[PDB]
RNA sequence: GUCCGAACCCACUUCAGUUGAAAAUGGAGGGGAUGAGUUGUGGAUAGGGGUGAAAGGCCAAUCAAACACCGUGAUAGCUGG
RNA sequence: CCCUAAACCGACACUGGUGGAUAGGUAGAGUAUACCGAGGCGAUCGAGUGAAUCGUGGUGAAGGAACUCGGCAAAAUGCCC
RNA sequence: GUAGCGAAAUUCCUUGUCGGGUAAGUUCCGACCUGCACGAAUGGAGUAACGAUUUCCCUACUGUCUCCACCAUGAACUCGG
RNA sequence: CUCGAUGUCGGCUCGUCGCAUCCUGGGGCUGGAGUCGGUCCCAAGGGUUGGGCUGUUCGCCCAUUAAAGCGGCACGCGAGCUGGGUUCAGAACGUCGUGAGACAGUUCGGUCCCUAUCCGCUGCGCGCGGAGGAAUCUUGAGAAGGGCUGUCUUUAGUACGAGAGGACCGAGACGGACUGACCUCUGGUGUGCCAGUUGUUCUGCCAAGAGCAUGGCUGGUUGGCUACGUCGGGUUGUGAUAACCGCUGAAAGCAUCUAAGCGGGAAGCACGCUUCAAGAUAAGGGUUCCCACAGGAGUGUUCCUGGUAAGGUCCCCGAGAGAUGAUCGGGUUGAUAGGCCAGACGUGGACGCAUCGUAAGGUGUGGAGCUGACUGGUACUAAUAGACCGAGGACUUUCA
């Protein structure tokens, strides 16, 4: 099958603006030596380190 | 189950050898025969001294079926060849002799001569 | 252990089995691996069936644990390290951490890792 | 659940003798017969077990007249009056389903201890 | 404008009894288990006779306020799930009365409902027996294909409620007029004759056979 | 100008492709396979002509008369603008 | 320097076409096929996920051409003595 | 219009008629001749062997079908390019 | 009307509609002994088979069946399939033509494609609204599905009939087809599990194994999925009616089913059964929870910002869920998954050792070893840690 007519800027509109992502959420590291912000359920890619406070393994040797 | 094209062996000494299954009779668009089903068969291949042709349109009962068969009491039995008696529509025997092992649906209530002539009622 | 359910990695299960056996195999010699989410997670049950294969260490459980693997090296490693050092432990042998994800293709990326510490 | 066990214990039967596929049994099976009932021996070589507490089932093959009829029983049945081993058999395989297709000497299973 | 008898329960599988015909007879196994009466429904207030029964093990900290509430003016402690009987006789039932599997008999035949498995999105073939094309003599690429799905110019559409393909199962299935096998009420067990609606460990709907019997 | 069967040559059936991987192919089978075989290099035949175990086949990816340029801005009671 | 090609002929770094030479081991009659050697490659978007569906393979109770324009496709058969 | 052949790759009527094969055969095969409109080097009638030719039958064999189910995969589907 | 293209026969698939009804339901007249029939009405709820021949439609035939209905939908349906027929180029036969060629004569052979934009339709989400914000359970305006039928037994050899023959109205049992769910049973599957085995390469070798050859090939096989499997279903009924049968009864001193009125009366109509359903913007109802925040402008406060409550989402572990969204469960106050331990299922006797045999191998130790999904335990591993959204007394009017 062809597009049969070209479509009007509204519907085009209409379905292109469902084209998006949404913003990854970002969370505080733990650690407060380090403080930085890292993906949830993550090793920080700053301090490698990942588990709360006390824990605090490391993971990454960055 | 027996279907339409199914080739079975007879258990009759009516001279027949062989039969092909024309109809399951028991209802329109029926598939299949099982132990005790009436069929409409044609007689593939006959004994030369005997008192049925090959070509014949007879009636038929299935017994001795290869696929399983249950019963109430959850079992099961089985035999290796699809077998046949044929009848004289009226539910009687047309040989007078059976051959082989015979199910016990065909003890039924229905087919009471085939029953007693039987050689092994399983 | 249990079987896969969806898709095989690497295109084949034959290909999958080959890269399960050779990542447990990779885990063990260098003792943490960064191998993405899934093949992490797919790897880990097999490795520690194995792991707990080689917490008793006899000729047949040897040439059992031999059958997999396949590198006598890395059979050594695990009789001899990998093993003693879960005596106390009741299963549990590696962990697996999520690290981020790869900018080629975006596959979530993961590092399992066999437990070092002494569980007394 | 152990809930389903426990509840199969209570049909399942203790009075079953232990065989293995490759065995000879006679099966006591209990046929209705209008008013009366018999007790009919079915006796065959075991092909099969599938196995699971109440769910067991047995299948016991036999060469009469020529053709094979094969029988299968759940092995908790209460059509069974009881089950006589004869003949222990020597076989390699949990399911003979190769003996379908074998009559004769060829047909013939080893004795338990030979 | 039925009286109706109804419990609770979940579906724990199934397994096989054989009965005083010696019948071989399959049994699907319910923890018909104890539910409590939450709230009646009643013309004056509510418009119409029900009784909500409760039933369920529920984790102290997975119950919010609202609920809370509603169990504390029950007077009962809280429950997992909640569904309601209609039933002609919600009177009779009391505020946190205790209801059990003994509420069946040994021969009562009762109608299970209960949400079916599900088979995500199927094609027509599977979820409403299409016969598809041959699969050989020339089909070309349309082996379970749904076929035509309309007629031409007139109309020139395709009629609504055509059956095409989409996602099968999980939903509302009322099997009836099963023979309740048996009722063990001291540990809440129903032996129920058939098969129901389901995977194991979905919650059951019990009632009264809404047709009596056969 | 035997038989079976690879290479090689072919192109019978089927499926896929059919805005293809490919302006004719791919997968599975299939015919010939010491012969009227197949193939490399160079050469010869040219457009009312060539060549053709002959299908109007083929003659540089559309041949009941190739292609290019020229007569030429051919002509068209026809269609469009 | 490439050269049974990513460098030549195909508009492409194109599942096509392209003449000759060398061409080991084991099973095998074999240059078929399977796994290997000398040697060379991992293929030029990936990561996932048991949807329908299409393609490509696999298995199947009982029946066995009832399919269909037609046994189309598949299955069976298959080697040596 | 002879030999020979004929409802034929030719027969309109036509599914001619009879016979065989099938439980059932507008096709088939053997006959009849009433050859619409056979016929003797545009050869007549036969013919062992040969045929990826056309047609009918038997057997074996099977997902062709009764009646589909399940498995793995390249697309499809989600995420990044 | 369409030639700057509206693809032309039959089958397959999927239906839907009409009733001029094939079966099943009801009724008149005949009748007709009964049994059956045939005919004029009602009635479209459901059902209406499989094959041989032919490209066929048609038609004939075989075997059934309660019956094998007739038609419309571009002679329904080729951006769904089929290409056997038709209607291209090849060739042959007959006939016609001097010939090139022709033939609703025949014969053999013979290319198609399409990633769905819009409507339509099957499914599934996001948003916003439902005059505060939530959590749960619901009512049903309305919508959809379902509606088939046989044989036998009994009434009863009763009624009827001269006999032979043989009922109605009821009662019971067992089926066919269709269909919902389902996996206990049986069957199939099986890229996991166990085992055997051929060729070959490898782990130095023995021993024990590994890779590849379709999972190399074979023998089995739990879980899951499934039908060929086992359970259930159609109904028992209610109301108003069709044809029709009536009651009372005039107009018309009688009569008349009708003009006043009332009653019977079908698988059809509407319910009963099942399912969806408040986007039913008419946005419903019950029960429960949270609460009169803060800061600005302001012009009756208005409205816009900000932090919260109840509550929810993100994220993580999963499956009873699933294309993705969604759904459901769990998230340390924790058995959600994996592992671990035990069991069951499955396979069928591991390695080693002893012993027997020249050897291939046999026996023992030992229902051995291995082992997934199923079951029961167990925090050993991962469900860290955190963010984000979310009312405000909730517009106005009148009542009480
Ligand atoms: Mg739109
Ligand atoms: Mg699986
Ligand atoms: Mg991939
Ligand atoms: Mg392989
Ligand atoms: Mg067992
Ligand atoms: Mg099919
Ligand atoms: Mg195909
Ligand atoms: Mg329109
Ligand atoms: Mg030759
Ligand atoms: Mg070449
Ligand atoms: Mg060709
Ligand atoms: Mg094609
Ligand atoms: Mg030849
Ligand atoms: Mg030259
Ligand atoms: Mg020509
Ligand atoms: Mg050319
Ligand atoms: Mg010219
Ligand atoms: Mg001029
Ligand atoms: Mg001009
Ligand atoms: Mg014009
Ligand atoms: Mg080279
Ligand atoms: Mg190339
Ligand atoms: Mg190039
Ligand atoms: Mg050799
Ligand atoms: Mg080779
Ligand atoms: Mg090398
Ligand atoms: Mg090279
Ligand atoms: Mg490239
Ligand atoms: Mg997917
Ligand atoms: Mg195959
Ligand atoms: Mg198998
Ligand atoms: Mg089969
Ligand atoms: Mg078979
Ligand atoms: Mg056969
Ligand atoms: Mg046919
Ligand atoms: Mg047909
Ligand atoms: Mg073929
Ligand atoms: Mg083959
Ligand atoms: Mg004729
Ligand atoms: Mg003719
Ligand atoms: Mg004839
Ligand atoms: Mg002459
Ligand atoms: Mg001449
Ligand atoms: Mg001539
Ligand atoms: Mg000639
Ligand atoms: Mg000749
Ligand atoms: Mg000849
Ligand atoms: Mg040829
Ligand atoms: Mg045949
Ligand atoms: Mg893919
Ligand atoms: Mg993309
Ligand atoms: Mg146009
Ligand atoms: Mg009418
Ligand atoms: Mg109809
Ligand atoms: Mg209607
Ligand atoms: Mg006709
Ligand atoms: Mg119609
Ligand atoms: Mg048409
Ligand atoms: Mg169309
Ligand atoms: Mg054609
Ligand atoms: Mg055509
Ligand atoms: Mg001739
Ligand atoms: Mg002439
Ligand atoms: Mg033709
Ligand atoms: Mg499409
Ligand atoms: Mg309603
Ligand atoms: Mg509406
Ligand atoms: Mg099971
Ligand atoms: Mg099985
Ligand atoms: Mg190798
Ligand atoms: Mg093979
Ligand atoms: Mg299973
Ligand atoms: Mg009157
Ligand atoms: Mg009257
Ligand atoms: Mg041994
Ligand atoms: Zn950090």
């Amino acid at each position: 099958a062809v597009p049969k007519r070209k479509m009007s800027r509204s519907n085009t509109r209409h379905r292109r603006s469902q084209w998006k992502t949404v913003a990854t959420k970002l969370v505080t590291c733990a650690n407060p030596a380090c403080g930085e912000k890292h993906l949830p359920h993550t090793a920080c890619p700053s301090c490698g380190g990942y588990g709360p406070r006390g824990d605090r393994r490391q993971v990454v040797e960055a | 189950m027996i279907q339409q094209e199914t080739r079975l062996k007879v258990a009759d000494n009516t001279g027949a050898k062989e039969l092909l299954c024309i109809r399951v009779l028991g209802g329109s668009k029926r598939r299949y025969a099982y132990l005790g089903d009436t069929i409409v068969c044609t007689v593939k291949d006959a004994i030369p001294g005997g008192n049925v042709k090959k070509g014949e349109v007879v009636k038929a009962v299935v017994v001795r079926t290869v696929k399983s068969h249950r019963r109430p009491d959850g079992s099961y039995i089985k035999f290796d060849e699809n077998a046949a008696v044929l009848l004289k529509g009226d539910g009687e025997p047309r040989g007078t002799r059976i051959f082989g092992p015979i199910a016990r649906e065909l003890r039924e209530k229905k087919f009471m001569r085939i029953v007693s002539l039987a050689p092994e009622v399983i | 252990p249990k079987p896969t359910k969806g898709p095989r990695l690497g295109g084949s299960p034959a290909h999958e089995r080959i890269i399960l056996r050779n990542l447990a195999s990779q885990l063990f010699e260098h003792g943490r691996v960064v191998t993405t989410v899934t093949k992490a997670k797919r790897v880990r049950p097999l490795a520690e069936k194995l792991i707990n294969r080689a917490k008793t260490d006899t000729v047949a459980n040897r040439r059992f644990v031999n059958r997999t693997i396949t590198d006598r090296g890395i059979v050594h490693i695990l009789f001899t390290e990998i093993g003693p050092r879960m005596e106390g432990r009741d299963g549990g042998y590696t962990r697996v951490t999520r690290i981020g994800i790869r900018k080629g293709d975006n596959a979530p990326m993961a590092v399992i890792e066999v437990i070092s510490d002494k569980v007394a | 659940s152990n809930i389903i066990d426990e509840i199969d214990k209570a049909s399942m039967r203790d009075d079953i003798p232990e065989f293995r596929p490759g065995d000879s049994v006679k099966v006591h099976v209990k046929v209705v017969e209008g008013s009366r009932t018999r007790v009919q021996v079915f006796s065959g070589i075991v092909i099969s077990r599938t196995g699971g507490g109440v769910q067991e089932s047995f299948t016991v093959r036999k060469l009469s007249f020529g053709t094979g009829v094969e029988r299968t029983f759940p092995l908790h049945s209460p059509i069974i009056d009881k089950i006589e081993v004869d003949r222990h058999g020597a076989v390699r395989r949990a399911k003979l389903y190769y003996l379908r297709g074998r009559r004769g000497k060829a047909a013939k299973i080893k004795e338990r201890g030979s | 404008e039925r009286t109706v008898k109804g419990v609770l329960g979940t579906k724990l599988g199934m397994t096989q009894l054989w009965d005083e015909h010696n019948r071989l007879v399959p049994v699907t196994v319910i923890q018909a288990g104890p539910c409590v009466v939450t709230q009646v429904r009643t013309p004056e207030t509510d418009g119409y006779s029900a009784v909500q029964l409760g039933y369920g093990a529920v984790k102290a900290k997975n119950v919010t306020k609202p609920e809370a509430g509603h169990f504390e003016k029950a007077g009962v402690t809280p429950r997992r799930h909640l569904v309601e009987l209609r039933t002609a006789d919600a009177s009779e039932y009391t505020l946190g009365q205790e209801i059990a599997a003994d509420v069946f008999s040994e021969s009562d035949f009762v109608d299970v409902t209960g949400t079916s498995k599900g088979k995500g999105t199927a094609g027509v073939m599977k979820r409403h027996g299409f016969g598809g094309l041959r699969a050989t003599h020339g089909v070309h690429r349309k082996h379970r294909s749904p076929g035509s799905i309309g007629g031409c110019s007139t109309p020139g559409k395709v009629i609504k409620g055509l059956r095409m393909a989409g996602r099968m199962g999980v939903e509302r299935v009322t099997v009836q007029n099963l023979q309740v096998h048996s009722v063990d009420a001291e540990r809440g067990i129903m032996l129920v004759r058939g098969a129901v609606p389901g995977p194991k460990g979905s919650l059951l709907v019990v009632r009264s056979a809404a047709k009596k019997a056969a």
